């Protein structure tokens, strides 16, 4: 019955996995977002002073 | 012989900043005498040019602030604020944390809600 | 004096900005008299001390500003700006919308391309 | 009397930025005469009203800067900064690239570390 | 032995794949972050000038 109707379902999700994102990749971006978040406030405060 | 060379310039790629690193840090010296308190908060690594209102927040964190303790000052060109204030002891009774904030105006105002705080 | 104290600082965990919240709202009110049109628009929740140039843009949303309908003002300190103006009803006969923009300077060009807009 | 009107306003979604555009471009002019060197770095598409301190950085490519070629001037209103300056050729020796930086004030100082640059 | 103890393990990871993120999606956001990074500096420099 299950001759091999799963050999396809393996590579099936594997193709989508080849794309998606990456933990480190996303994390690097979060650090930059935090740095810019602090930088905006620093610029605002210095210029307001 | 006016040796002249004309060169087009490239738009670069590395534009990292050059100046005070916003890394808040400092100490506090609350000194009681004969019923009066003199508080000196010397901070370094702050915003280069910014007003830094600091007062005593009571326990409750949120909590009200005994606004009869607002110490106001501006920073230098490296980020060094020196807050100084005179407050009756009976006023600062039941205070919990000296919270430093950012000042929208030299009249005070809490632009930020606590960039640095010390338990008292 | 008789009592001292020394406390090193700790920069909290999260610092939250206070003051006005950028929530643009508005209230346009036209009153077209004999070949003339007065327009008093009250914008609350805007940017604390910003410029707010406002015009009547023709159809073509998108389309050309009737530049002879410019109204300019500042938003106080909480983001409250009031725009008033007077323009013949013949020039604004094809206005389709009143687009409010931000300003670069007192009597000058735009810094945005429409923050808030009402359809007419 | 006159026909009235009182539309409620509506925030727009894509409040796109307007005004000039940040694309550092430029052409340098290293005219050299008897023993002095006048250099006209004309830059365009820069920041509307910013300071642009430019000098000659020696081989080092972050290296040391012959500061005795500082040119400080401001960027007009559309980013049209035009830097000029005289420097004895003897001081220039071993300079490899004319780096353009942003400034913190007309008194020199360094804000950005290399917005635009060219070899020689 | 392996009657079909994998037909489940296929849809198993496929369910998690249906969520996650997307290359283009993350990339679009990175460009916006870079634009904000440049814009903060531009605003700071213009106002300082």
């Amino acid at each position: 019955q299950d001759i091999l109707d799963l050999q396809d379902r393996v590579s099936a999700v594997e193709a989508a996995q080849a794309d998606f994102v990456q933990r480190s990749d996303f994390d690097a971006l979060g650090g930059r977002v935090t740095t810019v978040e602090t930088r905006v406030e620093t610029v605002n405060n210095s210029l307001t002073g | 012989g006016p040796t002249e060379g004309t060169y087009t310039l490239a738009p670069q790629a590395v534009v990292k900043p050059a100046g005070p690193v916003y890394a808040p840090a400092g100490t506090a010296k609350i000194s009681e005498t004969l019923g009066v308190t003199r508080t000196t908060i010397t901070l370094t690594g702050m915003a280069p040019y910014a007003i830094y209102v600091a007062h005593y927040h009571k326990m409750g964190s949120d909590g009200p602030a005994i606004m009869e303790s607002r110490m106001i000052a501006q920073a230098s060109a490296d980020g060094k604020v020196t807050l100084t204030g005179i407050v009756p002891t009976a006023l600062i009774r039941d205070a919990a944390y000296i919270n430093v904030h950012h000042g929208r105006d030299f009249s005070g105002a809490l632009a930020d809600s606590g960039v640095i705080c010390t338990p008292i």
